[PDB]
RNA sequence: UGGCACCUCGAUGUCGGCUCGUCGCAUCCUGGGGCUGAAGAAGGUCCCAAGGGUUGGGCUGUUCGCCCAUUAAAGCGGCACGCGAGCUGGGUUCAGAACGUCGUGAGACAGUUCGGUCUCUAUCCGCCACGGGCGCAGGAGGCUUGAGGGGGGCUCUUCCUAGUACGAGAGGACCGGAAGGGACGCACCUCUGGUUUCCCAGCUGUCCCUCCAGGGGCAUAAGCUGGGUAGCCAUGUGCGGAAGGGAUAACCGCUGAAAGCAUCUAAGCGGGAAGCCCGCCCCAAGAUGAGGCCUCCCACGGCGUCAAGCCGGUAAGGACCCGGGAAGACCACCCGGUGGAUGGGCCGGGGGUGUAAGCGCCGCGAGGCGUUGAGCCGACCGGUCCCAAUCGUCCGAGGUCU
RNA sequence: CGAAUGCCGGCAUGAGUAACGAUAAAGAGGGUGAGAAUCCCUCUCGCCGUAAGCCCAAGGGUUCCUACGCAAUGGUCGUC
RNA sequence: AGGGAAAGGUGAAAAGAACCCCGGGAGGGGAGUGAAAUAGAGCCUGAAACCGUGGGCUUACAAGCAGUCACGGCCCCA
């Protein structure tokens, strides 16, 4: 009985451990989209990432899109139907955790309070190592 | 002086009534230990006290 | 259904605040106070709390203290004289009892809030 | 009639082939039986189980030893299950397979004394325009010389929550046999750490 | 979540620009309309010459929310605006086109034509 | 709408609206049914049937009506034209003013026009909630039976049977089976989305600590602004009406005389509704008819018109005081009290803010870089006897009988 | 005299009920005393500052200062 | 201008309670005066409403203009 927690971290076994470590910088990616009697077809969504909430497992992120006219928000549970997750731009340089702000005066005015983020840039970068050694190691 | 009043005078019987539940309850009470005195549990009390803790004199 | 929640109060934030601050402020001073019971129960954490701060004794936890009691010279004692009497001690640097009778006034029962050693 | 004791722990959502489902977990540890009632001597046909066991030694008049698995009457006590009557040595999660169909019983949280428009839903009175002292009151509770009072069980304001409420027909998306684990379509009566009971429905 | 007084903007070239709605087409008492539901409207700006006129009394398909939908599969999408397009009594558009996205819940309810039309489907 | 003037002129508030309902059926929808000038589909008309339902706006003070857009339907009435110690006060109806109009005049007109004081404290009955006392023919700790109450009872569209029965075709079924909706009801906080009064940041004025740096108060009862766990919540989630069994209403039959025929009836027997009874959920032995099952504790110890009508110690047990609670106005209820993890601290995790201070480096400077996902950190999941539930006291059988 | 919403006085009911007169705000330690939340002292905190500060006119008529006091007056207490 | 109350009584004699006791006082309890102190000081007599304490009968499955008639039980001088 005592850990009313842990017993619900045991149920949480659907945890996933592989996808790109991002905050309110730019990222952008696909999905799952079912039609035409098939549960297939992936979509793509790329875009600035506005918001994540973080709750243990059931954490979820939201992306900012133009899409012609209109701009859009899609809502993601960071589990399950995303197969891959890559991203754009590390830049971010965000000074807060939600930034809705952006909505309201959004053009390139965006661009001038979301610069690049070298720092973070620089250790991705920096995190090519993959060990080169096949047939040498 | 307004609105809602008594329609009549309550009877000496139904004042009575209302009052059986009015009686006194007798203060609760134990013999302080290490002196001869009564004293209320879970109280620190002046013919007397503790140990590790504060009380009244000492000369 | 409002409480299933806590953390007591009465006054409004910046009074009640205020107060906490006022009676710690005693207490580090004198080492034993008397006040109400519901008073003297809440002082308790507020006050733990800065005992342990000047325990780590950093020039941050230092400036950390000096937001809620304001005066340098009882900082000092704080961190110099009271803080080491425990060290070795994991908690509960204070003791809170009560006294038998109440104030001839309102009623009120009291207790009593030490240091401890 | 199947069913065992237990006790809400919290809830989330898993997924399932391609969907949330939203799941409210019960801990319906093992619970063993310690009194068969007869329609011989009761009347009546039921089984006494019992639930947290842990009791250090406090058990003087109802020692009861009587049956043998008297291991140490359970702090969460005992409640019969009606027509049930099984291999008579305890009660584990087991008997629930997932996909069956289950009633819940429990104890809804405390809302104490509630004002009408929460304990009923009313419509109250406006924000503006007209009075001011009435925005969340009953208005009229009565009509005139006749009758000349007021009819048993008005909706007024009162005492709501805390009560015996029985949700029915959740789905069983789970069950974890080695945690002693029970995982249902959400919602489930009361508050964490609370005892329910959880029997077989009753469907088509 | 539209309803009777909610300005709707309108991505067809049926001439109008923008519409209100006056009821929503779900049973006897509906509250709300979101995608994919029918409402009947009135018009209240146009563009010169079109079929349509300011005042006309028309039906309408709805196709964007500005409050996000919820998905089964419990993701969301939620767009900067209300719009919607224009609709003949035998449910087709009376457009010859859609500007802007529009929420793939209109290929459930069978909108097939404008999701085709659409410049994108979200 | 009136007639009459019987209680009410030491007062029985008066139209319309809002809030909250409840009852009638002479039934607007949905359920049974008989005729039809019922091909089908769609109607007409009458009979049985309230169990539940009976939309949103434009105009006017309106009731009512007309109109826009929908619906399965947008039912008619009673309860002082229900409801002003429940709210409103737009209308008639006090005092001001004007138009028309009548009057020599002062003044007058359910004709118009603009304006105009609606009272903090509930004694009894009644209602919604919650306790105290005694009883239940030994005294206890538990678990139940359900006499008898209350809650709930709605309804559409599309697909399949089939575009097949029917058909002058130009449409379209019964019977039976699936899938989505709309409102309404109980519960819940995973998700979505609010609040989150000091959990974290950013900013202006000013006064202060200590000159720089760093901070504090006041600018609300949060100065302002950007965010925001727990809880409480609906815009969010899950469930619900039902299956089924019995008896019936109009109505449809079997067998059958009075009355050699025929008749649902007079002796008997079958069908038959969203309705009745039971079934589902909830309360319930003050059901003074006070129930039942499991387990426990038993001795007269000393005195009257001899089993308490007796005082004082017991038994099994139960209170008092204390630490607390998604329990709570108080009470009650639940959990704990050293043989202990109940609250406080302290330690780990969750969670929120979003790179503290100090130093170093770059810029004349405002600033910028690194150290650093840093620093601070309510409620949530846990651990640990450091602090605090110490020590004690009081009740409580000794049980008359066939 | 039993009645006059009679007159004068006394005591009841409502009732331990509504209230205790600006939401600028309090806390502790020392005194004194038969007795202190309410008096004196000290240290924290909050409120006013074209005032909730200072100076005159009217009106009031010893309320000014001091020593002894607390039955009453003070919306509680009172050593003030 | 004018309106206009309430409020009398120890005892023949103050002999008006020294002294002691509890209490800050106010009150009381002893003592003492008096024929009498429930004559002790807004004190002769001290009625009624109204408020207490003690004792007998009586009541927690009832229901009423509160009484009356009849039985029956208990409690006090026959
Ligand atoms: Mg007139």
């Amino acid at each position: 009985m005592n850990r009313g927690a842990l017993i619900k971290l045991v149920e949480s076994r659907y945890v996933r451990t592989d996808l790109p470590e991002f905050r309110p910088g730019d990222t952008v990616r696909v999905s799952y989209k079912v039609k035409e009697g098939n549960r297939t077809r992936i979509q793509d969504f790329e875009g600035i990432v506005i918001r994540i909430r973080r709750n243990g497992f059931n954490t979820t992120f939201t992306v900012r899109k133009v899409s012609y006219g209109v701009g859009v928000e899609r809502i993601f549970p960071l589990h399950s139907p995303l197969i891959q997750k890559i991203d754009i731009v590390q830049r971010g340089r965000a000074r807060r955790a939600k930034l809705y702000f952006i909505r309201n005066l959004s053009d390139r005015e965006i661009r001038r309070k979301l610069r690049a983020d070298r720092k973070r840039i620089d250790q991705d970068r920096a995190a090519e190592r993959a060990a080169k050694e096949e047939a040498q190691k | 002086a307004k609105h809602p009043v008594p329609k009549k005078k309550t009877s000496k019987a139904r004042r009575d009534a209302r009052r059986s539940h009015h009686a006194l309850t007798p203060p609760t009470l134990v013999p302080c230990p290490e002196c001869k005195a009564m004293k209320p549990p879970h109280t620190v009390c002046p013919e007397c006290g503790y140990y590790a803790g504060r009380k009244v004199l000492e000369v | 259904r409002h409480l299933k929640s806590g953390r007591k109060l009465n006054r409004h934030s910046s009074h009640r605040l205020a107060l906490y601050r006022n009676q710690a402020k005693s207490l580090l001073t004198h080492g034993r106070i008397t006040t109400t019971v519901p008073k003297a129960k809440e002082l308790r954490g507020f006050v733990d709390h800065l005992i342990h701060l000047a325990k780590r004794g950093d020039l941050h936890a230092r400036r950390l203290v000096l937001r809620d009691l304001q005066d340098v010279k009882l900082v000092r004692k704080l961190f110099d004289e009271i803080a080491p009497r425990y060290r070795d001690r994991q908690g509960g640097y204070t003791r809170v009892l009560k006294l038998a009778e109440r104030r001839r006034g309102d009623g009120a029962p009291l207790a009593l809030v030490e240091l401890v050693e | 009639m199947k069913g065992i004791l237990g006790v809400k722990v919290g809830m989330t959502r898993i997924f399932r082939d391609d969907r949330a489902v939203p799941v409210t977990v019960i801990l319906a540890g093992p619970c063993p039986v310690v009194q068969r009632r007869t329609p011989e001597k009761d009347g009546y046909t039921a089984v006494q189980l019992g639930f947290l066991p842990q009791n250090p030694k406090r058990v003087n008049r109802p020692l009861k030893g009587h049956f043998a698995k008297a291991g140490v009457e359970p702090v969460r006590i005992l409640r019969e299950i009606r027509d049930f009557n099984p291999e008579g040595d305890t009660v584990t999660v087991e008997i629930f397979k997932p996909g069956e169909r289950v009633d819940v019983t429990g104890t809804s949280k405390g809302r104490g004394f509630a004002g009408v428009m929460k304990r009923w839903n009313f419509a109250g009175g406006p924000d503006s325009h007209g009075a001011h002292k009435i925005h969340r009151h009953p208005g009229s509770i009565g009509n005139r010389k006749t009758p000349g009072r007021v009819y048993k069980g008005k909706k007024m304001a009162g005492h709501y929550g805390a009560e015996r409420v029985t949700v029915m027909n959740l789905e069983v998306v789970d069950v974890i046999p080695e945690e002693n684990l029970l995982l249902v379509k959400g919602a489930v009566p009361g508050p964490n750490g609370g005892l329910v009971i959880v029997r077989e429905t009753k469907k088509a | 979540m539209i309803q009777p007084q909610t300005y709707l903007e309108v991505a067809d070239n049926t001439g109008a620009r923008k519409i209100m709605c006056i009821r929503v087409l779900k049973g006897s008492n509906a509250k709300y309309a979101t995608v994919g539901d029918v409402i009947v409207a009135s018009v209240k700006e146009a563009i010169p010459r079109g079929a349509v006129k300011e005042g006309d009394v028309v039906k309408a398909v709805v196709v964007r929310t500005k409050k996000e939908i919820k998905r089964p599969d419990g993701s969301a999408i939620r767009f900067d605006d209300n719009a919607a397009v224009i609709i003949n009594n035998q449910l087709e558009p009376r457009g010859t086109r859609v500007f802007g996205p529009v929420a793939r819940e209109l290929r459930e309810k069978g909108f097939m034509k404008i999701v085709s039309l659409a410049p994108e489907v979200l």
